């Protein structure tokens, strides 16, 4: 077909809200993923957004990708389901770049930056989710800037479109600081997208990127870090999972391995969010995961009260093939919180009378 | 709840 339905549907929500650019600058990915390419997105469409300034909606440049839905239905890179349920994997993805004075047409750099998601996206077959963050921990233009992470939400004008292979929804990347991240993180990322819509520099109504950005929303209304504070506290946090390099060593619907002793790897990066997966999740009376994105190991802490978990009481490491849970008491969390203070390599930490060792290794191991 | 998709650029 020379038309790809799943394209002509998203086209039309395009037209919908640009009337008057119906020949917009689009990228395209000169090997198609489909034809062994390396960037599964097809095309990126790149829109002059007028915005309405006087409402702290500047004017901007919005991306649009084409590729992580189905725009084919034939099967040469996603499986046809029909109209109902997802087109491929269901969204596209958005961007929104505060226009620079002088800049007459879109920077193309967003394209790769998407390109980067849908790779994973791809790779991992991890889904995006609106309130989940990426890390990515380099300027996100390869600038100096200090916009080096990514929020994600409802894109705030496109509308879920149907098509003939499945709903399309749209999913806008929000560039942030690593302080803003670090807050979505240990809170929630619902919570700091609210925060940031109510800073216009740091996003306002439609959470548009400036990469000029030079300080972060606490240095910005101090306040705000007091606001975030209670909500920790209170509400701890609402991060269920990180995909992350991590691995795990022996040291119901199943009949699992009881484990007698468990040695628990994690890298830099997932090392430091272990408080938050004890204090802001296992003491809320709730569970964390870190999911290997090398390979298929997980481990899954659980809190007592935890339901629908392998790992008991009376058998707290229990595996199901590369699957771990670790079931950890509210006196015991509270005992590891206070020897991990630190949160430089390797580090150890090991607590004998539970049988239980933690390592933080550089990212090579997990290879 | 949310998802933490991380260091994903590498």
């Amino acid at each position: 077909s020379l038309f790809p339905p799943g394209l002509h549907a998203i086209y039309g929500e395009c037209r919908r809200l640009y009337p008057d650019q119906p020949n917009p600058l689009q990228v395209t990915a000169i090997v198609k993923y489909w034809l062994g390419g390396p960037d599964p997105l097809d095309y990126v469409s790149m829109y002059r957004n007028v915005g309405s300034p006087s409402a702290n909606i500047p004017e901007h440049w919005h991306y649009i990708s084409f590729g992580l839905s189905d725009l084919y239905g034939d099967n040469r890179v996603h499986e046809f389901t029909g109209t109902d349920g997802p087109s491929g994997f269901g969204f596209e993805l958005t961007f929104r770049l505060k226009r620079e004075t002088g800049e007459s047409a879109p920077p193309t750099w967003p394209a790769e930056l998407m390109q980067g998601l849908a790779r994973y996206v791809f790779q991992s077959e991890n889904t995006f989710c609106s309130g989940d963050h990426v890390s990515w921990h380099s300027p996100l233009d390869n600038s100096e800037s200090r916009i080096q992470h990514m929020l994600l939400t409802e894109d705030p004008q496109m509308q879920p479109v149907q098509t003939p292979f499945g709903v399309v929804t749209f999913l806008q990347i929000v560039g942030v600081c690593t302080e803003e991240l670090h807050s979505a993180q240990q809170w929630n990322g619902q919570g700091i997208l609210e925060l940031l819509r109510t800073v216009p520099i740091a996003g306002g109504p439609w959470l548009i990127t400036d990469m000029r950005r030079g300080e972060t929303i606490f240095e910005i209304d101090p306040h705000l870090q007091e606001r975030v504070d209670k909500g920790i506290e209170t509400d701890g946090s609402n991060l269920s999972g990180v995909s992350a390099k991590c691995a795990w060593d022996d040291l119901e619907l199943i009949r699992t391995r009881q484990l007698e002793s468990v040695h628990l790897k994690f890298n830099q990066e997932s090392g430091a969010l272990i408080p938050l997966c004890l204090r802001g999740r296992l003491l809320h009376g709730r569970h964390f995961t870190y999911k290997s994105i090398t390979g298929d190991m997980a481990i899954t802490f659980v809190s007592t009260g935890v339901e629908g978990a392998f790992a008991t009481e009376e058998h707290p490491y229990a595996a199901h093939g590369p699957w771990l849970q670790i079931l950890l008491t509210e006196e015991f969390v509270e005992k590891m919180l206070e020897d991990l203070e630190d949160l430089k390599l390797p580090k150890e930490y090991s607590w004998p009378e539970k049988k239980l060792k933690v390592s933080i290794l550089p990212d090579v191991v997990f290879d | 709840g949310s998802y933490g998709h991380l260091s994903i650029g590498t």
